[PDB]
RNA sequence: AGAUCUUGGUGGUAGUAGCAAAUAUUCAAACGAGAACUUUGAAGGCCGAAGUGGAGAAGGGUUCCAUGUGAACAGCAGUUGA
């Protein structure tokens, strides 16, 4: 909602920094064996647990 | 000054709709 | 010559007798331009906006039996398209249909 | 890449493939076997009647519902229909073949497409929602097209 | 191009509705480099973006 | 080889059922490789103030706003997009 308490306000916050993609460099790395982020979330498709 | 052909194309330049619609006014290119 | 003009009156009731009250008015300008194409020999054709207006001036369903209109066959010198021949049909504004003929027009 | 029915000889041969196009498998096989065998011009006419709804492709395996036509008594058949999409899709492989032949050098208003193949190619997954809260495939269906011209006259 | 944002700065600038928003069909490359309301109120000054009239609702009919 | 066996994959069905609740679209132009669907203009309509309008609470959590892309997604398409 509009009214949102700090500590809500912050997960949000950190939820919202974290759901973003690898950096391209990444994949360069020795041993990588990462190709994308897994752990991407949509608004729309998967709900936060709050 | 006003002319003949400069009319003849103001009455299509000024009409920007049907029967019942408002007249254009103006219309300027400036810097 | 392939620049002319002709004038013609198109017998929309006849063309659009038996469509549905919401097709009457689209179907007429689908009569219009088959009417164009077969007339003039170009599939390239381009109504005025004043003739849509005038097919539509009575509703979607209440079509204007009888219309005047005026195919002008120019070149299409503005591009490289396949077809270097359009039609531009125009609306003709008349007061009474009796008598009236497909005529010539001039410039 | 390995195609399979490698030319006679492929010095008077061009090839053209594409993979996982976004076309009807049904569709585009139907299509390639009308096509089979055909002049390269007489392919891209045919193709473009296809298009214009002119000519048809018949419909002679996969036909299970296919409407008639008349159109499909030059060929000798009934069922026929008009693949937008798969005609435009073999015309595009057909200019990306006459393309390298030029390139090859071999002139163009020789050639012949004595192969054509199209193969199934992964699924593209997609959902679809049903009455009782039942989940279904929506699956998509694309193909791989391969293509071999000579020429012979 | 695409005028679906210089709509909705006239609309604000001229304290009216979409449906009274005029934006010249000619002049069409000039309004799409307005992404501003400053340069929206320039376009109105300039007569290439006008309000259109309110639709005639008379009461003749009931007088 | 069986167990309405477990897990995974694949067929016929089948290019089939279907994409039919709430009246409705049309003309011209621009951009663009590409326009039924984008945008602009002109018409014709609908909601009809107990709204298909303007704003909030709960809930959502960046969906808001610009620019760009055209892979996938938006059960047709898209130059558009939550
Ligand atoms: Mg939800
Ligand atoms: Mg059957
Ligand atoms: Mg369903
Ligand atoms: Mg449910
Ligand atoms: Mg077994
Ligand atoms: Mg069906
Ligand atoms: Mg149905
Ligand atoms: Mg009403
Ligand atoms: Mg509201
Ligand atoms: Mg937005
Ligand atoms: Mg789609």
């Amino acid at each position: 909602s509009s009214h949102k308490t700090f500590r809500i306000k912050r997960f949000l916050a950190k939820k919202q920094k974290q759901n973003r993609p690898i950096p391209q460099w990444i994949r360069m790395k020795t041993g990588n064996k990462i190709r994308y982020n897994s752990k991407r979330r949509h608004w729309r498709r998967t709900k936060l647990g709050l | 000054i006003m002319n003949q052909e400069k009319l003849a194309k103001l009455q299509a330049q000024v009409r920007i709709g049907g029967k019942g619609t408002a007249r254009r006014k103006k219309k300027v290119v400036h810097r | 010559n392939e620049v002319v003009t002709r004038e013609y009156t198109i017998n929309i009731h006849k063309r659009i007798h038996g469509v549905g009250f919401k097709k009457r008015a689209p179907r007429a300008l689908k009569e219009i331009r088959k009417f164009a194409m077969k007339e003039m020999g170009t599939p390239d054709v381009r109504i005025d906006t004043r003739l849509n207006k005038a097919v539509w001036a009575k509703g979607i369903r209440n079509v204007p039996y009888r219309i005047r209109v005026r195919l002008s066959r120019k070149r299409n010198e503005d591009e490289d398209s396949p077809n270097k021949l359009y039609t531009l049909v125009t609306y003709v504004p008349v007061t009474t249909f009796k008598n009236l003929q497909t005529v010539n027009v001039d410039e | 890449v390995r195609y399979s029915l490698d030319p006679e000889n492929p010095t008077k041969s061009c090839k053209s493939r594409g993979s996982n196009l976004r076309v009807h498998f049904k569709n585009t096989r139907e299509t390639a076997q009308a096509i089979k065998g055909m002049h390269i011009r007489k392919a891209t006419k045919y193709l473009k009647d296809v298009t214009l709804q002119k000519q048809c492709v018949p419909f002679r395996r996969y036909n299970g519902g296919v409407g008639r036509c008349a159109q499909a008594k030059q060929w000798g058949w009934t069922q026929g229909r008009w693949p937008k999409k798969s005609a435009e899709f073999l015309l595009h492989m057909l200019k990306n073949a006459e393309s390298n032949a030029e390139l090859k050098g071999l002139d163009v208003d020789s050639l012949v497409i004595e192969h054509i193949q199209v193969n199934k190619a992964p699924k593209m997954r997609r959902r679809t929602y049903r009455a009782h809260g039942r989940i279904n495939p929506y699956m998509s269906s694309p193909c791989h097209i391969e293509m071999i011209l000579t020429e012979k006259e | 191009s695409m005028l679906r944002l210089q709509k909705r700065l006239a609309s604000s600038v001229l304290r009216c509705g979409k449906k009274k928003v005029w934006l010249d069909p000619n002049e069409t490359n000039e309004i799409a480099n307005a992404n501003s309301r400053q340069q929206i109120r320039k376009l109105i000054k300039d007569g290439l973006i006008i309000r259109k009239p309110v639709t005639v609702h008379s009461r003749a009919r009931c007088r």
